[PDB]
């Protein structure tokens, strides 16, 4: 699939991609993958500069009303219920939401981890980085997407 | 509930504000302290302090280009026709400076002027 | 009428301050700057330290 592909390869590459820097709402007009210089970006200008790569453009910022009626996403999981049984079940490329009023949000990858980034607000200067889903699954809010190309437009 | 965005029924900017004043209090003196907190549709803001019946006024204003600003007068509530002031802030032009009836003093990006 | 800011290192209380730097607006139209030492002072005509 697409989004399993890309979520392959951003894990291939996520040891290369240090200049990448996180911040709260960076939205910078370069695109990072295409200049050797540090820029900050968050999780969902990171996700519309994967899939910009492609021949998918989806739209800009990408903020979360994007989700609410584009219609490029079915949900898998609704908020409200947190089971750590079914985790198990998810699958490579999956979108995993984070915080009481989606602050955040992330790419799930197997082996129980997911790929985000996280440090203090004020613009950190922590790099992208992956971390377990052990400690941040009280965080988790049950939220799960997935994507669909064939069929949109 | 249903994933959609509550819009607002009326787009347009509120303008509030925080008007102050009283009668009387325990010391027996008619009240005549007006203070309010205004804040234009435009993004402005303006603190001020008034003493109606003496004609006088106190404002720290800010406006929308961003220019800060401290009028203070002694004989005029109104802005406008005011003979005795005194002003000093950041002008719509970078510019720090402090101006009275007199001859101001001036505090431009290079070098110092009066 | 009078613009006033205090900034104060070892006493709350606005009264009795040792270390302390104030400028503004006095009730007055004197435009100053004041410390412990002698202040800047700007009256409405001339310039006075």
């Amino acid at each position: 699939p697409l989004s399993t592909i890309l979520a392959l390869d951003l894990n291939d590459n996520l040891k290369s991609l240090s200049n990448i820097k996180y911040m709260f709402k960076g939205a910078p007009k370069e695109n990072p993958f295409g200049t050797d210089k540090d820029v900050y970006i968050d999780t969902y200008n990171l996700l519309y500069w994967l899939y910009l790569g492609e021949d998918e453009e989806l739209a800009y910022p990408m903020n979360i009303n994007y989700f609410f009626t584009e219609g490029r996403f079915f949900t898998i999981f609704g908020k409200g219920h947190k089971y750590k049984v079914d985790v198990s079940k998810f699958i490579v490329g999956d979108i995993l939401f984070f915080g009481r009023s989606d602050t955040n949000i992330g790419i799930y990858v197997g082996d129980g981890e997911f790929i985000s980034m996280m440090g203090k607000f004020p613009k950190d200067e922590t790099p992208i980085g992956k971390y377990k889903l052990d400690d941040y699954w009280n965080e988790f809010n049950g939220r799960v997407m997935r994507f669909d190309e064939e069929v949109y437009i | 509930g249903n994933k959609t965005l509550i819009e607002p029924r009326i787009q347009k900017a509120p303008n509030m504000l925080f008007k102050h004043q009283g009668v009387f209090y325990d010391d027996g003196t008619p009240d005549n302290h007006i203070t309010t907190l205004f804040i234009s549709e435009r993004g402005d803001i303006r603190a001020s302090v008034l003493n109606t019946e003496t004609q006088k006024r106190t404002t720290q204003e800010m406006s929308s280009d961003g220019s800060y600003r401290v009028i203070k007068q002694d004989d005029d509530l109104m802005l406008d026709e005011a003979q005795v002031w005194i002003e000093y802030g950041i002008s719509e032009d970078n510019k720090f400076y402090i101006k009275n009836d007199k001859h101001k003093f001036e505090f431009t990006d290079e070098g110092i002027y009066i």
